[PDB]
RNA sequence: CCCGGCGAGGGGAGUGAAAAAGAACCUGAAACCGUGUACGUACAAGCAGUGGGAGCACGCUUAGGCGUGUGACUGCGUACC
RNA sequence: GUGAAGAGGGAAACAACCCAGACCGCCAGCUAAGGUCCCAAAGUCAUGGUUAAGUGGGAAACGAUGUGGGAAGGCCCAGAC
RNA sequence: GAUGUCGGCUCAUCACAUCCUGGGGCUGAAGUAGGUCCCAAGGGUAUGGCUGUUCGCCAUUUAAAGUGGUACGCGAGCUGG
RNA sequence: GCUGAAAGCAUCUAAGCACGAAACUUGCCCCGAGAUGAGUUCUCCCUGACCCUUUAAGGGUCCUGAAGGAACGUUGAAGAC
């Protein structure tokens, strides 16, 4: 026989919340990418998204080791000549601190259009509140 | 000054998506000959607006 | 503070009595009525939506009268906002008139430039002109090299070219405020200001001060 | 016979085994250019395929989960002499 | 010895380096170099230590009460520093 | 089986081993004005005489007339001494 | 620099606290929701009847054609189009 295909049109995605207060960016961030990608089902197909849809809240509060809050830089280039941009890890969390847990889990996800729409179901909130109630999230231990 | 590789017939195709003409949306119809024209201009028969414009 | 919408009515002179001639902007600033206020619980912020002069009826479409009607005032040639800092109080239906800018002895005039079209380097960025003769071939105006070699092999963003100058959005800042003549509704602002004459014009106190 | 400028060029009629043998004439390939239909395609980056592969359309044939066309998404992949 | 005339896996990419010599097919298994948090297949493996420098992930003479370990030595409740 | 050059012109862009402006330590720093080192690249950073010249000398300015990379930047942009 | 141990002292630093530049982030001006993460606010418009069937975000007929838009015309201190 062929081996089994998940179709996209009938994976179940469920709904979770997670609580990032006091979390270590990088490893908070390995096992969203891996649950957006659905690493974690036994259904994983590489073409398809069997992720599931992930809230994240308290931002704002994620931890960092060593001195990488004032000595993480994120550089980012806007196309001009000068262009070159830099903020560090606490002026991203003043700033708008939900980058700082988008752009790290952006990275762990796959390149292309896929790991796009795979990114699309990460809800990352700076506060303790989100308005995603309809949706019945279960509070993931992660 | 000149191109390095030949255009497709694809791109060909794709510059010329603007090149469409665009037909008149209507004609007017002069109310006493009846007879259709392009609005604001005379008819062929030397009417506008039911006036009979010169037609020698 | 808030400002107003007013228009470009031209430009003159004012003699003052110790012999100085100062160049004077009249801007003709009719009552703004209020036609909606913005609030934080609301709309996220705090802000006011003003309009001016008067429209004809007939062309007045109806989206736009349901929105002058729930207002209760008659329609203008257009709609602006003014945000408020956080002391300005402000009611639907409310004329502001000319006398706002009695104490202000500064603001900062906004319009639309006068539209150049098309314009050469040496007209929008004041490129240097090549010479007229020695030898020159058919390159008296144009802009010369516009970057180095193989190594950026490209041209950088934001390099100046020819281009659309003009008809854009310009501010100039702190112009004394010559006279304020609340009966005949005019503001008199020393120097030039952005836009041709009967052009909209927006009129603020300095913000440098 | 008909449209057309007593045109060009066509549509009928008629001849012929055949007119898609009509004189630009046996057969009528390829490049190249079109009309119609199915599918794909306007948030996606590169020798354009290959391996995997959903969906759609169509054909089945004694539901038979098969064939054909298309190819979202995805691993790998820098022509030939 | 390899390339030349040698594909495959590894070294991000990288004829000549490391592993290893493709007769063809398989949607079977075990391994080499190299690897096992995510991109990306496999240990967020076990035990005992070191580092605080993102050292790891670029470099010298030389400089410094950084810090861990080891074998000695001088003066010390006749009171040391 | 073609990667056109010195200098000028036009237009530049980056580096910082900083010429000016900004902040500092030391001084054989009284003050004024300097010397030296550290931080700092936001902006600014001569016109003329001679010579094809870059350079250089000279005249007179300037807060300063910085040093380098960019095919000793820039001839499908000009010039051709 | 302050306070302050490791190290009874000393020490701007290890815990803690305060100053410090045209650089950095803002403040000033312009663009800006294709920001496919396509946002918000206000206002306006449409309130038919049937048929087929592989019966669903299905197709077709009759009636209906709003808000508004476009087109055309007269044009502009707007403009290559």
């Amino acid at each position: 026989m062929k081996t089994f295909t998940a179709k996209p049109e009938t994976v179940k995605r469920d709904w979770y919340v997670v609580d990032a207060t006091g979390k270590t960016l990088g490893r908070l961030a390995t096992e969203l990418a891996r649950r957006l990608r659905g690493k974690h089902k036994a259904e994983y197909t590489p073409h398809v998204d069997t992720g599931d849809y992930i809230i994240v809240l308290n931002a704002d509060k994620v931890a960092v080791t060593g001195n990488k809050r004032t000595d993480k830089v994120y550089y980012h280039h806007t196309g001009h000549i000068g262009g070159i941009k830099q903020a560090t890890f606490e002026e991203m969390i003043a700033r708008r601190p939900e980058r700082v847990i988008e752009i790290a889990v952006k990275g762990m996800l796959p390149k292309g259009p896929l790991g796009r729409a795979m990114f699309r179901k990460l809800k990352v909130y700076a506060g303790n509140e989100h308005n995603h109630a309809a949706q019945q999230p279960q509070v993931l231990d992660i | 000054a000149v191109q390095q590789n030949k255009p497709t017939r694809s791109k060909r195709g794709m510059r010329r998506s603007h090149d469409a003409l665009t037909a008149v949306t209507s004609l007017s119809v002069d109310k006493t000959s009846g007879e259709k024209h392009l609005r604001h201009h005379i008819t062929a028969d030397g009417y506008y607006r039911g006036r009979k414009v010169i037609a020698k | 503070m808030i400002g107003l919408v007013g228009k470009k009515v031209g430009m003159t002179r004012i003699f003052t009595e110790d012999g100085v001639s100062i160049p004077v902007t009249v801007i003709e600033v009719e009552a703004n009525r209020v036609t909606q206020v913005k609030d934080l619980a609301n709309d996220g912020y705090r802000a006011i939506q003003v309009t001016t002069g008067a429209k004809k009826a007939n062309r007045v479409t109806k989206p736009e009268a349901g929105h002058f009607a729930k207002a209760g005032v008659e329609a203008g040639r257009g709609l602006w906002e003014f945000r408020l800092a956080e002391g300005e109080e402000f009611t639907v239906g409310q004329s502001i008139s000319v006398e706002l800018f009695a104490d202000v002895k500064k603001v900062d005039v906004t319009g639309t430039s006068k539209g150049k079209g098309f314009a050469g380097t040496v007209k929008r960025w004041n490129f240097r002109t090549q010479d007229a003769t020695h030898g020159n071939s058919l390159s008296h105006r144009v802009p010369g090299s516009i970057g180095q070699n193989q190594t950026p092999g490209k041209v950088f963003k934001g390099k100046k070219m020819a281009g659309q100058m003009g008809n854009e959005r310009v501010t100039v800042q702190s112009l004394d405020v010559v006279r304020v003549d609340a009966e005949r509704n005019l503001l008199l602002v020393k120097g030039a200001v952005p836009g041709a004459t009967g052009s909209d014009l927006i009129v603020k106190p300095a913000v440098k001060a």
